RNA sequence: CAGCUAGUUGGUGGGGUAACGGCCUACCAAGGCAAUGACGUGUAGCUAUGCUGAGAAGUAGAAUAGCCACAAUGGGACUG
RNA sequence: AUUGGGCGUAAAGCAAGCGCAGGCGGAUUGAAAAGUCUGGUGUUAAAGGCAGCUGCUUAACAGUUGUAUGCAUUGGAAAC
């Protein structure tokens, strides 16, 4: 409420969203501000489910024109974020497909992977679970 | 660099080429042509037969022959052993390999051959050199 | 503690009349349980560096930590343009890598492992390189404590 | 009774040759060793049997047949309306 | 060649007697100095990690009396399973038909008994062979053919001998078995199966 | 006559036939359609084990089988179980 | 290697072919391919596979097997 | 160097701009299902590669059983 400031949304939404995160982890930073998307609004959910980011709130205007979604990053009283590494496999004109035998393991399963295949975004051991492969979004660790 | 533009140029590999070509090449008779099927190493008749000196860091009087293969190709090639029995264009064999002393050669010549006598009195390894066996 | 050298190599300033041949000599240190410490020096005489460079490595050690005798997620280590490349290699096939990486991984205390020499080849950068890989391993257990899903996730 | 039918939405160029058509396919597929995804065309040729004039920019279906001459293979089927 | 002429020459360069003890053991002011005019003092100076593991190779192998490709074949054929890289490939290096009569104690030294089993004085499993490279499988019985008992030397080795635990025999009626598969430290200590299984990059 | 016949696929010494049905004019052990068993004539006492379900369905429909295959087919009993379904 | 293609593209009646068909024929038309590479130069039988590699892929298409083409060179047709 | 490289001083950012075709590309809703994933069926000759077994006095080898990989058809999923 009452952002005082004008934000706008760089591209692709899959690399808008890794970058802020990379920054402000390595600027110490806690809070950020982007537009939102649906993709953007559930990668955001299942990460926070995933333990890896504090609070997203999406946020309208008083109106149906714009929608943004902030987010607050994981920490620790010591001061040592919870986001390690973070690459996207996927990218404008690179679409990158993988059938569910070969479904990858960030760093033997330490790390998460971003895998939307027919039911949104979903984590790869859940994938696994279901045994359906497809998109692969981004690895974070 | 970025995937849309080696789609319009695919990478080319530095097709390095080989060591000694002068064994390659080969021509018959009856319609000559070259058709390069890589033998490995060829026989040939010595043209001139003389000394040449070597490059900077060394010193010496090496011997070399000036042999003419079965096609058309001239090329440098050095003596190795203790003298040698090249007879002014008497036919000889050869074989690759490069010398950093004498600029131009690339060949030697197989010592055993038709005419080119092995090296006498050499018990040392006996093989290169073309060295029979002294009797026990 | 086998403190077995890698590499000494032969430096020398240049002096009015004279060269000044002082050589270093380099030396890994380890415990065969998860001590590792490493350490560069110079002295006139192979036995003195040898000496030094000893005392500079067990001085400045640090830990590791082992899960079934080998790292367990890849990690690559960059530094100084030469990388180092680390992989859980399964239990049997034992110990390969070149000469810096087997001598440090040995005197790890680890067993089995996958690497492949990156860049350039100079036994410095690539000590610094190993190390730097195997310290920014994160451990399963740490991100279970710093994460909500500590048990076993 | 196992005939097969290939479901190729095209686009027509023009039937300016006497009651032919050409249609042209962009089909898409997988580079080889790249893994990108791109599309490619090729002509297809077809004759007007007289119930439709396929004019410039209309888009059509296409249906195996017998050979009708050479470098013409194909025939209409199925019909969708104008653009 | 399948036999080396010279086997103290061996025992002398690479610190290890060939034999249980007896390389060295005294025999005429017996020494340890490397062989040749060059024996003085050469101890340590460039000691490397190839010369290492080329020395524990050459203390398994001529010990075996094996060549290069025969036991290059013989990791290929133990690469096959699955298991303990190590004691699998020792395992397989000692289930060698010559071997396992030593084992026996019918002769005085391994290469007295492999000249037994070339010339048939071995016969396994109720069919006589005549190859010292067969692998033997736990529970496979060995006689002596039932014949040339009459060997001076036979009667001289069955008679006193250490049989190891993993093995047992009749030393009357020239009749054993191949117990079970031994065990590292049932076996002289002296090879370092770790060197000779990561020095072969070569498959 | 698409013909059932032998075809040596072994080693000098040691030969191995296979029974297969094949086109008559195919030049020995070629290309074939289906297998029907094998031979090991060296081997005794009936090494001569078949299939015994696909084979029916060859000579239901056309196959000429060799002299060779005769006891191949006689000793198991291939004869007397497609004479009489024959008529 | 920037234009190539004049039975080359389409239709009408007929002939011929085991069969569809510019395959051919009488007539009427001027189209078809081509920067996502036509035409031309050079090289090469293709494939299952051998070798190397960890893998993507590189390499030669050994033995053998499937297919294709040839039987000194260039054409023609009979029997079937 | 797609996975798996670089362009300040080491080879490498065109002298700059206007720019069609190409690639890429804001947010939300609906459909279709071309990409994408998945289930069934057919096929992907045999030999060879891999694993197990048998037989050559044991291996080299031969036989034996299973084994990948793609393609086409059909039935669904709708995140990009």
């Amino acid at each position: 409420i009452t952002t005082t400031k004008p934000i706008k949304a760089h591209f692709d939404p899959v690399a808008d969203l890794l970058t802020k995160i990379n920054n402000a982890r390595k600027a110490k930073l806690m809070t950020v501000t982007t537009i939102a998307s649906k993709l953007k609004i559930a990668i955001l959910e299942i990460l926070v489910k995933e333990g890896y980011l504090a609070n997203f709130q999406v946020l309208e205007n008083k109106s149906k024109t714009k929608r943004i979604v902030t987010f607050n990053l994981k920490y620790t009283q010591r001061r040592i974020p919870s986001i390690n590494g973070v690459k996207q496999i996927s990218k404008p004109g690179l679409r990158i497909y993988r059938p569910f035998e070969k479904l990858p393991l960030v760093l033997n399963g330490l790390g998460i992977a971003i895998i939307s295949t027919s039911d949104g975004v979903m984590t790869d051991k859940v994938a696994r679970l279901k045994k359906i492969g497809g998109e692969i979004l981004a690895y974070v660790w | 660099a970025t995937i849309a533009q080696l789609i319009r140029k695919p990478r080319k590999k530095k097709k390095v080429k080989s060591k000694s070509p002068a064994l390659h090449y080969n021509l018959n008779l009856l319609n000559k042509k070259v058709t390069n099927v890589y033998s490995p190493l060829k026989r040939g008749v010595c043209t001139r037969v003389g000394t040449m000196t070597p490059k900077k860091p060394n010193s010496a009087l090496r011997k070399y022959a000036k042999v003419r293969l079965t096609n058309g190709f001239e090329v440098l090639t050095y003596i190795p052993g203790e003298g040698h029995n090249l007879q002014e264009h008497s036919v000889t064999l050869l074989r690759g390999g490069r010398v950093k002393d004498l600029p131009g050669v690339r060949y030697h010549i197989v010592r055993g051959t038709l005419d080119t006598v092995g090296v006498e009195k050499r018990r040392q390894q006996r093989s290169a050199y073309g060295a029979k066996k002294p009797k026990a | 503690f086998e403190e077995r050298i890698v590499k000494l190599k032969r430096i020398s300033k240049t002096t009015k009349g004279g060269r000044n041949m002082r050589f270093s000599v380099l030396v890994v240190v380890g415990n065969r349980k998860g001590k590792i410490g490493y350490g560069i020096a110079k002295a006139l005489e192979v036995p003195n560096a040898i000496k030094k460079a000893i005392k500079a490595a067990h001085n400045s050690l640090h830990t590791i930590e082992i899960h079934k005798g080998s790292i367990y997620h890849e990690v690559i280590g960059r530094s100084g343009a030469s990388r180092v490349l680390l992989k859980p290699a399964p239990q049997g096939t034992g110990i390969i890598a070149g000469g810096a990486i087997r001598a440090i991984i040995e005197l790890a205390g680890y067993s089995d492992i996958y690497t492949k020499n990156l860049g350039r080849n100079t036994p410095i950068n690539m000590i610094h390189a190993t190390m730097d890989g195997i310290l920014k391993q994160l451990s399963p257990r740490r991100v279970a404590i710093l994460r909500n899903k500590n048990l076993n996730e | 009774k196992r005939n097969q039918r290939k479901v190729l939405i095209g686009i027509v160029k023009s039937t300016k040759n006497a009651k032919t058509a050409t249609v042209q396919v962009e089909s898409r597929f997988k580079h080889p060793l790249y893994h990108k995804s791109v599309v490619r065309h090729k002509k297809y040729q077809a004759h007007n049997e007289g119930e439709v004039l396929a004019k410039d920019g209309d888009k059509v279906q296409i249906v195996e047949t017998r050979p009708l001459s050479a470098t013409k293979r194909f025939r209409i089927a199925k019909i969708i309306e104008r653009a | 060649m399948k036999y080396t002429g010279s086997i103290f020459k061996r025992s002398r360069r690479l610190g290890f007697s060939l034999l249980e003890n007896n390389k060295e053991f005294s025999k005429g002011k017996k020494r340890k100095t490397i062989p040749g005019q060059h024996g003085n003092r050469f101890r340590s100076s460039t000691m490397s990690g190839y010369a290492q593991q080329l020395q524990e190779k050459q203390r398994m192998q001529y010990m075996y009396g094996i060549t290069d490709k025969q036991f290059r074949r013989l990791f290929r054929l133990v690469l096959k399973q699955r298991g303990n890289l190590a004691v699998n490939l020792f395992r397989v290096l000692e289930s060698r038909l010559d071997n396992i009569v030593y084992r026996m104690g019918f002769a005085p030294t391994r290469r007295s008994a492999r000249q037994l089993v070339n010339h048939g004085h071995v016969l396994l499993n109720d069919r006589t062979v005549d190859t010292p490279s067969i692998i033997l499988n736990p529970g496979d019985k060995v006689r002596l053919k039932a014949k040339t008992i009459k060997i001076p030397i036979v009667k001289a080795a069955s008679e006193s001998g250490v049989v190891s635990p993993f093995v047992e025999t009749n030393n009357k009626t020239f009749e054993g078995t191949y117990v079970r598969f031994p065990e590292r430290s049932e076996l002289p200590a002296g090879i370092n199966e770790s060197y000779v299984v990561e020095w072969y990059k070569r498959l | 006559m698409v013909k059932i016949r032998l075809m040596r696929m072994g080693r000098v010494h040691y030969p191995t036939y296979r029974i297969v049905a094949v086109d008559s004019r195919v030049k020995r052990d070629g290309k074939y359609i289906a297998l029907i068993g094998h031979l090991n004539p060296a081997l005794k006492e009936n090494k001569c084990k078949i299939d015994e379900a696909v084979a029916l369905e060859w000579l239901n429909k056309g196959a000429k089988p060799t002299d060779t295959v005769r006891s191949l087919f006689s000793q198991t009993g291939l004869w007397k179980k497609f004479v009489e379904s024959k008529k």
